[PDB]
């Protein structure tokens, strides 16, 4: 069918949008999945390392 | 002309037919070797992933000639203006 | 009017050129459209493909602007399956540390999963209230964007570009010449090389060249034979007739529950044949 | 111009009839494959079930761009403009 | 007008003849896997034909368009119309 | 008139005949594993018998719309009424 | 043909369409979703727990 | 009528060459599994034997149709008949 | 005449060349595994060679109907006549 | 005569080809099992070649009687003589 | 002029389309078993690959000399002038 | 004159060609058992490789009939001199 | 002229496209058990291949004969001067 200049207006529009979600949409979202599975790690191991301590205490 | 245009009909169609006849044997014969793979090591599944993503790059190659080459002779003639 | 006329009236996309009426210009008839040269966009694809990327891109940004960091709200909780999901898909794909493959992975998923979507609703509600809000009851106008080659080809040829780029920033230019020419095929003497050379490039360009048409056509294919069939289906109740109308509506439910797996599976395997491609521009396989 | 009309619905039944056959045997492949993985251990069906839908994907793309484009032989028609 | 409507009666039957060629054959290499798979695992039976039904809607996709632009072409005709 | 009357006659042969050829093979590929079935299995061969008459009509599925079509297209043309 | 015909028949056809998917497909999402959203609940909760973890001084 | 019985002799042969070529194809697969299972168990071929002849009338089922509507062609004729 | 004397030397060739193409592509299958169960078991072999030429006159069946017909056409004509 | 002895050339080529291509895949089956025999079981192998020789004569009967009948047509012609 | 021009038309779609055929199959069946080698054995995956290619420059070669010849046939002609 | 010398040229393409069709799908099924067996027992090589030449005299046997009746008919036509 | 000339390039097309599409599917045969082979014993690798070499010429033999033959139909027509 007709092959038009319309490619190329698809083109700028793709690189747009991808260039403003690596910039503003997917660092805050990935951030913020780290930093509650830091704080569930950390709710484990700081846990652990306080329950194992009383083996000095005994 | 009537002729010219007539064959080129069946041309195309069996462009695409050939094509599609064999990409859709092809990849079911690829395909069936990743599920197989997939049950004997379910821990491979990434590693045949990827490695069955580069045979399907060259299984469909020669077909995608033909697949462009069809719509080609579909919306253009290079032998009508051989008369 | 006759359904030959109804079916051609919706293959016709709202075409655009500087006609010497005016600076603005648009085909009144699919002859006089086709009669443009390249220089003409298809307007109505440009505006739903543009439309639904901004959509997309503001229902991401208004969760990612107020991230709680603890219990997430409602919008929050689908944005983040969408994320996990996606660097998932990445992470098992590819292996190397490039920031730009998750959040095309994510754009290209779900814009192509909305430009699709539109496809769902009855064929000529659109069109009719776009004739009538415009005034002019003869006008062309397609709703789906993917059902026009141009828009696919789009969407791959900016694909191929970072792929190209990729592979020359990485493997330097003498290096991505040296792919084409040196590989998979050498000798530990330059005599036997030199009859290789010509082979290693029939076999790696004709392969590079297939992979920005096979995304695009594969795309494209599924989406307009499903539109056109809804064409088909429609022309089906303008028969009047009772039993002839029973079997269309039967035959379009049915058709569009079959739909609901064609236009997830083409936004996936778009996405995922995109992070394949990128992954093996970062690596070698000869 | 009956010659041009003629050799177009030979063109669609070729271009139908080819992608009919391959999507009929390249699926009777993939599908036979998975139901051999089911068999090995029921825990993996869900994983291989999204497996072979990707694999779906690929397989009936070529046969879908015939069956689209004979449908657009039938009403619309390329071959007949061009006399 | 004798050459399209003659023309129309072959193009019908490459359109049924392929579908029931490869979807015969497509059940031949589905089914005989899953009375392999039901000998194996004779418990999950219920489990595999209800897989194997999900796979035959996949065959019998592009074949029941080919038999419905099959019966399109017997009782109407759109080239007929064309002259 | 004979060229629509002849050329019906090779429609029939290719309805009936590419049924004839995707049956015959489809159920050598079927029954073949209902065999080894029943040689590893021979307790199990009266379930076995049961869910291969649930394929075998599937397999025919397709096959006796074209041999239905064939024996309506000798009897009671519809293309001879199309002048 | 029947332009308004057909907009009737379309129109059925969507509605059953749209009945089907809100009672088929979108009551799995929904809750998948909201497992989702009481799973990292139990988790922070989890963690505001290990949190109140004392060691006795004796 | 030239042209018609001239192409009433093309039928009959893809009629009974297709069906030969099915048949013929179709029991060497079932038979290669019959011989395959008498060697794994020699004790089962009694009940073997007599499963093989159950498939071999579903597997011939179509050819013979075939066969009866070439000879019915061949010293009779239908098509003749409509001038 | 000249034609349907000439169609029935092409309808000769389909006869006996679709049958030599199934028969001697069905033998290779039946044979190689006449072959691997006379190694398996050496003390069975009296009993499979039986075996074997039982289904060989399955396989034949249809093979030597289309030869019989087609020395039929060759020596004597039922379509030369009717014209 | 000019169609009679033209198409007498197809009929000819489809004899020989049609054989000449079965018989070749007919022995690529039947010899791959002959050399897998001789592989597992390297002193079966007199016994082995033996039992090959007899099914390569039920594999070629169709063939050498399609190829009789090939050089039959080329130095003689039961056609021509029919007008 | 308009028969050699159109007919050249199909030649092209016959090469390039079986060639397509050809290479779609082939390399189902050959990336089908590097599949399953790589998931044996992950640690040959490396040496495989390199080996995959040594085939894959094998069974490409001819079909390689085919479209270059189609497409010569498209933009050049050598039998249009030798008319 | 002419249709006898046009036909010509495609029985001798027919007769080349589905002969190289089938020795080139004949010769991957029996050297692709060749290469397992030499694979499966290192020390017998030589004495399977004058075994598949055994073989390789079967299975070209009536192709070489066909490429020698192909060049017969291309340099010394015999069908030329009957018309 | 025109038709000799014509049938020529469906010649040409029939010989070397019919040869690209054994040799492809042979290839693909082949292959595959050498990467089986080469995945079961990577020491006796450089001995696989050396012996894959013996066949691959057998296997391409008739495939270049008919490439040789295509090449001189296209270049100094041997059918243009019978006339």
């Amino acid at each position: 069918m007709n092959i038009n200049a319309t490619l190329i207006g698809q083109s700028v529009a793709f690189f747009i949008f991808v260039l403003f979600c690596m910039k503003f949409v997917w660092p805050p979202v990935i951030a913020a999945l780290q930093e509650r599975q830091k704080k569930i790690a950390d709710g484990l191991d700081a846990a652990n390392r306080a329950a194992r301590d009383l083996e000095l205490a005994h | 002309m009537e002729t010219v245009v007539g064959l080129t009909a069946i041309a195309v169609a069996l462009l695409i037919g050939l094509g599609a006849l064999g990409t859709a044997i092809g990849f079911g014969l690829l395909g069936g070797k990743f599920l197989e793979g997939a049950a004997r090591q379910p821990e491979m599944v990434p590693m045949l992933q990827v490695k069955m993503f580069i045979v399907a790059g060259l299984l469909d190659a020669v077909t995608m000639i033909g697949v462009g080459i069809a719509l080609f002779f579909t919306f253009a003639n290079p032998f009508v203006g051989q008369i | 009017e006759t359904a030959s006329g109804y079916i051609q009236h919706h293959l016709q996309n709202l075409t655009f050129g500087r006609l010497p009426n005016g600076d603005w210009g648009f085909a009144h008839t699919a002859e006089q459209a086709k009669e443009m040269g390249f220089w003409a966009f298809h307007v109505d694809t440009l505006g739903w493909s543009v439309l639904l990327g901004v959509v997309f891109l503001f229902i991401f940004r208004l969760a990612a602007k107020k991230a709680t960091s603890g219990q997430p709200g409602g919008l929050q909780n689908f944005v983040e399956v969408m994320v996990e999901f996606v660097d998932t898909s990445v992470k098992d794909t590819f292996h190397g540390r490039n920031p730009l493959i998750a959040p095309l992975a994510l754009t290209v998923f779900v814009w192509i999963f909305l430009l699709n979507l539109i496809d769902l609703v009855p064929v000529d509600y659109l069109p009719m209230l776009a004739a009538k809000i415009t005034g002019d009851e003869h006008l062309f106008f397609r709703a789906v964007a993917t059902t026009d080659p141009n828009a696919t080809l789009g969407l791959s040829i900016s694909v191929f570009a970072l792929i190209v780029f990729y592979s020359i920033k990485v493997k330097g230019i003498g290096g991505f010449l040296g792919e084409l020419t040196l590989h998979p095929f050498s000798s530990k003497n330059i005599v036997v090389q030199i009859l290789l050379i010509p082979v290693n490039f029939l076999l790696e360009f004709v392969t590079l060249i297939a992979k920005p048409v096979s995304l695009a056509l594969r795309l494209f294919g599924n989406m307009y034979a499903g539109e056109l069939i809804f064409i088909l289906i429609a022309v089906m109740f303008g028969s009047g007739m009772f039993l002839l109308s029973a079997l269309g509506v039967a035959l379009n439910w049915a058709w569009a529950v079959f739909h609901i797996l064609i236009i997830t599976l083409q936004a996936f395997i778009f996405m995922m044949l995109t992070i394949v491609y990128l992954s093996m521009a970062h690596e070698d396989n000869h």
